[PDB]
């Protein structure tokens, strides 16, 4: 069927430029107009640009007019979005989308969305995480259940993976979504509930992995 | 430089099946596309040119289709002679070939036989230690072999080798060779290869102790 | 009097598929002026088989 | 019919030169242009050069431009490729190929490929192999089936032949393809599954032969 | 004047492929777009595909998208339709058609249709018919007029020709159009009204001919 | 997908009559409607485009009218060459044709002649039994034929075939074929076809007994 | 500057063929498309044919399609028009014309016209004229001014030259353009106004010359 | 291999007529087309090359036209010397000729004279039986000769031969020879040849009895 | 890499002719089209001519059409430009340039430019320069720094070289670009800043050299 | 003839700045625009083609954008090697270049040092009188120099020459030459050049008296 694959996203310092591409297949790309639409946690879904099938007419949202340039290569079946002078608020997931087929006098929107590519505009430098133990004790015990975890603080960029005992422990694991701090570094927590009767004898190690920095940390969590 | 890409990389099929492989170009090459067949240990042979013209002498069960940037090769009814590797080639701007699609003989699932071999004393006397893990007569080809030395995973010190599909039963054989210095080998005790395969409900682990 | 930004951006299938008889008949000056690598490299059977003379 | 025979391949040190030839028969060689195309495991099929029927126009791939020279001798019906300043990545199987006959305004490619000649660019010196037995025992036995073999390690150059009992034993033999090591020496393994009830009584000897160095080694594999 | 000649049609098993061609003459073929349009008794007229004069844009009906490929060879003045993965419902008469000349902003359709070629998608094997007599008697006589005939059952494919007395009897002959049965075999009847006073003396034989199987059957019809 | 619908499906008319056929679209197609004429066993010919423009070479007795969703084709004075099937076609969004209107030659009413034929002994020997009911030289075409086997109506085991209007006398002929297995045929006694037609004051019934 | 020279025109019987040529100079002929356009008193200016720079596309007017063939020889810088099955209404002056240079998406017409060549399609045979005097008298005198002339009737083809007194008398001469009669022969008159007081003393002779028939007639005009 | 096709294969024409023959190629041959004239029992002669260049010595009444895949040869005013066969030939890619167009002398219709000859007793003694049917002085060339032996049509055992147009009166003669073994010949009685021709309202039949 | 070397430029009187050549190396010259492009201070960059790889098509700018002829010698790998009827405005730097390699349907321009050759169209006669002192005084002193120089007036043609004290004085030297005067003669100035405490004691001499006339002048600049 | 126009004509910038220059065509040129860089006294080098495609070997800090009639060239971070003149070129219809934009090294304002030189006695003996006004080490480049001879402004008898930016301190030097006949020169007394510059609160005037 119709398939759209975005590429080109990544981390870019503010003020630099970045060019996103969208490869289309499964349909005659040159016969359809296309949209770029972005989604961010702060503003939700936000339309960015539209281009005609032949590129003759282009339109842009007011917040991006004069900075973004949408183009297309019908010989390569590729849609492009050149983004210049990026600001912090442009961090979002960008989707390309295909206009549906309709009647000649109707208004038009999109029916098939691409997979999406993440763009993160930040002045933070690549940095491995700090792993701190969340040690269980009597003050974090209610009955026969205790909670322990690992705090993964001050890392950039996204994402990081957390496993327990090389993946052998998955029941009761809650890895929270990362939060952006004032320093531009991300931070999250991973917690697990265990039987209190197993504390002191069963070994629990959290395995934090951060591919952008090739960081691998195995932190042992012991009770207090 | 026009990039070519073929999908899928490997296709498991049986005699009489309908086979369709695809090929895409980084830019428009119009209809100037050729398909070449190559059998192992043999020179490539021309099958189709101009994307849909059948070469003289080629049986009619081969057909081509496509134009612009997307092209397909179709075999209506597979025959045992058609098990080979198929390459597409644009000749619109210079000449670039795709990575190639190998047509594999589909058969029933067969679990591997696992054997482990320790380094010989003669090689240890020579200053090197090779440990060999063997997977015999398995299908499909996808499997994972992990080397563990005193329960520590190795990386960058092993090499793998795979045979072609056996002519008699269409199975694979795989050899994994872990190479270490005599000092590294004698500085540890337990040597294991762990194997995972979709036909195995649980991973299989073979291990020995140095000197045992 | 402006353009409707939400109008049909696709390509009308029932458009003109013929050739435009009034289109450009001249030769394009800024066209491909180089040789074609994948041109015909074989000798021509029906070339000149005689002397110059 | 059409026949192409390559010659001139062999072992060459990096930085040296080598001249390949291609003898054509079965057709009027002087009426057709020719290609040289190479194939390597790392890059697949790769076009190298093209020459016109009269040699007036020649073209080369970008990765080889300035180092390779394609020529032809229509009086001898021979195609030549002089390769200078060879690099390690030039190790591949080289085929000569004949352009098909077509129309005057068509684009052209090849229809008949030669047999191919192997070129190996390596600084390794000629060296015979070390043959070590992979001895079967209780640790390599599952039921009535055991596995044994021979490891043929650290030889140069390719190829080597392995037989069992002078060719009398071929059922159940699996000789793996050779692998090139960091030292420039090749290595491979040969394995066979045998009935456990035959160990200690049936004699199994692997015969490694290397014609370039006239090496012949018969290694007996005994159980432990 | 304008002439279009289709060719390539025939009997094909479901799932196989077939290539139809359309030779055009009497006009500049390369200057006009073309349609393929099919007609079947079950669905009537149904548009299949359209191609631009230069082949740059092609469109297909939804029921055939992904299976059919329309192309053209302007150097040969030939229109092509490669049909893959044929289903039973694709059995129809296929016409090529020429787009008319119009204004630049008008919508376009076809003005000249080709002769048409029949495509029959069926898993039935070629088989000659069984000819059985429909014998006249008192129950098929009203006054001086009687009716007799021949039933031509279980043949494939279409068509079959029926004559009476080697063509000497044509007055009052009604050959019904063939009907396709649940078994995938065709069947039809041919009847003729004759003077009752000729029964018992004049010999009536129906001559069924089926070229695809080289079947020729002369069946005698006798009264009761 | 724009649906097209033509009315009437069949129109009985005579030479010199004024003929009007209609064509309706499921949605507005502006004026992008064409009318095509097709004679049996022959390719269709273009009559009108843009709903009201006469094609070059078409006699002036044809005219088109209509806009939006309703369109009509009018023949001021019918001539014998105009007895054919007429299709409308929208070309506003892709291309869809109507079901077609066949112009039929109107004549006086003529009741059918009914004949029945039993299965031959040779076909019975072959394992099948075909019973044929024939309606000869009737007009108009609408008629109903019901098979009754021991006074039991049959359904789903018969097939009908109708001829075109005879060139000489404009009549129809219809054949109905009841097909049964030898066991089904010999498991009953009475076999009748009953025919009703607007030219018949009472239904006509022909019947036989197996073996009689 | 740009120069176009037509040649090949003349008198041709209906049904015969004729080849017009157009020699181009002053510009790169092979880079431009060309038109043939004809002009007749009955139809005015009328486009005939167009050819692309390489001859790949040709178009013709509806009234000439199938009878005229336009071609070109870019090696000779010559434009050709082969005219077959000529009808009477094809008599006209034919111009070749050069397409102007413009933008890639514009529509095109001609900017430079050739000199023109006359083509006369008639079944009339070459025939010299009859010269009759238009004698002045009292009925052709008003005051001191009288009118006399010569009638040149029934000649073919065009043109004819008329002089008076071997060219010594040119003031006041009016030679009317020729008119084509129902018989296919042309006819015209030449008149001159003279002082009535000069009649009987000044000698007036009209000299008609017709090169196609080598006709030379000196007719003396005397008063009555 | 470029295929060439000429139309019509035969054209009946008269002196002074305007003749146009056509020639089409399976693919575009640009303007590289030649026209050759060949008279029966004589070598072919070059008329036109490059599709429109007249060979030196060729009268101006010959002209060529065409480009791409369609070419025409025109004779403005036919002369009696021009009755011959005309071949087109592409020389864009190797050399292939058309089937040839034969210019026939058109004349009035003349019905054939039919004669039959039985096998001689000497040939019957030799073991073979040839029966000869002769059609004399007929036009046009199309005719049908059917052999009937005791009212049974023969097929695959006869051969026909046709003369060229007579120089004096432009008529044809045709011989049909039915060949049979002496045993096959003596197993029947009546031997007839039936002749049909467009100038004959009814077929003409000549017959004899074996031994008569 | 690619290298282009122009030659043939010099001084030419108006109305005379001049032939420029361009030697190409480092690539297959016969496979690429070439441009000649000129640069002048009054018009900036200005395209002159283009030639196809085989010379079949040539194009010229409107200002040079009919006077310049571009040609090439693929056997010598040389590009030629014959310039006839030179005007004053043709004085410029002429570069040859190589067309880049691209796709078959793209438009083309140049990627590698030659070194350039200077062409000066002037009716001025060869003339040595006049060297005048720019004498320092109290009016050309600010603090401890004074300025002196040499005015090089009325010479033809370019160029001239200026040094101070045989090159021993380079700190603070400003040699101005030459300016063309109404008389067709060039003129420039050279200035230098010196310590005011050195005036009257340190000797400063400017050395003007003009190779076309073999002029060497050492002018001492003394205060007044 | 497509006219090209670049803005700005001159742009003063510093290392590390983001530079954007624009180029506009008199008519639509689609995307057929190239950008060329030229360093002084050296041949131009290709930077960008197809308006946004980076030439091989060009550092990534260069980028192109634009389509139709407006195009831009952007340097994300200026480096000292990038101080050169940049020309755009349409190649949609023949080839026309813009006037060029020169990227200048921005620095702080520095007022000029003004020096005047009178005509030499040798030149006065030769019949001509050149008076030279020199502006040393000033920025920016814009300045006005007016010659006044006995308080009378001169016009049309002077020529100016400007050096390029000094490699060491990025300053300018300017020479103005006033040329007069010996009779005009000796027919006056006071000779002054008045200079205005953005670093000067008031114009600076240097003057001498002939003979002084």
């Amino acid at each position: 069927q119709v398939q759209l694959v975005e590429s080109g996203g990544g981390v870019v310092q503010p003020g630099r430029s970045l060019r996103l591409s969208c490869a289309a297949s499964g349909f005659t790309f040159s016969n359809f107009g296309m949209h770029w639409i972005r989604q961010s946690p702060g503003k939700g879904l936000e339309w960015v640009a539209i281009i005609w099938y032949d590129g003759s007419n282009t339109y842009y949202a007011d917040s991006v007019k004069g900075r973004f340039t949408i183009s297309r290569d019908n010989s390569k079946n590729t849609l492009y979005l050149q983004m210049n002078s990026l600001r912090a608020e442009d961090t979002a997931v960008y989707y390309c989308a295909k206009v549906w087929f309709g009647e000649s006098e109707d208004n038009y929107s999109v029916d098939v969305w691409g997979q999406g590519t993440t763009v993160t505009v930040s002045s933070a430098s690549t940095k491995g995480p700090s792993v701190f133990p969340l040690a269980p004790s009597s003050k974090s015990t209610s009955g026969g259940t205790a909670a322990l975890g690992c705090l993964v603080k001050d890392y950039f960029p996204e994402p990081v993976t957390v496993s327990w005992n090389s993946g052998a422990l998955t029941s009761g694991v809650h890895t929270f979504p990362a939060v952006l701090q004032s320093s531009g570094l991300y931070s999250l927590s991973s917690v697990v509930t265990v039987p209190s009767s197993s504390l002191g004898t069963q070994t629990y190690i959290c395995n934090v992995n951060h591919k952008p920095s090739n960081t691998k940390v195995d932190k042992k969590v012991e009770p207090k | 430089d026009i990039q070519m890409t073929q999908s899928p990389s490997t296709l498991s099929t049986s005699v009489g099946d309908r086979v369709t492989i695809t090929c895409r170009a980084s830019q428009s090459i119009s209809n100037w596309l050729a398909w070449y067949q190559q059998k192992p240990g043999k020179a490539p042979k021309l099958l189709i040119y101009k994307a849909s013209t059948l070469e003289s002498g080629v049986p009619s069960r081969f057909s081509g289709s496509g134009s612009g940037t997307e092209f397909t090769l179709t075999i209506s009814s597979l025959q045992p002679d058609d098990f080979a590797t198929y390459y597409c080639q644009q000749y619109s701007s210079y000449w670039t070939f795709g990575q190639g699609t190998k047509l594999e003989i589909k058969r029933t699932v067969a679990a591997p036989s696992v054997f482990i071999f320790p380094p010989s004393d003669e090689q240890l006397k020579s200053g090197t230690a090779s440990v060999v893990c063997l997977l015999n007569n398995f299908y499909p080809r996808e499997a994972k072999v992990q080397w563990k030395v005193d329960n520590a995973l190795q990386s960058g010190n092993s090499q793998e080798s795979v045979t072609e599909q056996d002519s008699k039963d269409s199975t694979y054989s795989l050899s994994s060779t872990l190479t270490l210095s005599k000092a590294d080998y004698e500085k540890h005790k337990v040597y294991a290869c762990e194997v995972t395969h979709q036909g195995l409900s649980s991973p299989v682990t073979k291990s020995f102790n140095r000197g045992e | 009097p402006n353009a409707n930004p939400n109008a049909n951006p696709n390509a009308n299938p029932n458009a003109n598929p013929n050739a435009n008889p009034n289109a450009n008949p001249n030769a394009n000056p800024n066209a491909n002026p180089n040789a074609n690598p994948n041109a015909n490299p074989n000798a021509n059977p029906n070339a000149n088989p005689n002397a110059n003379p």
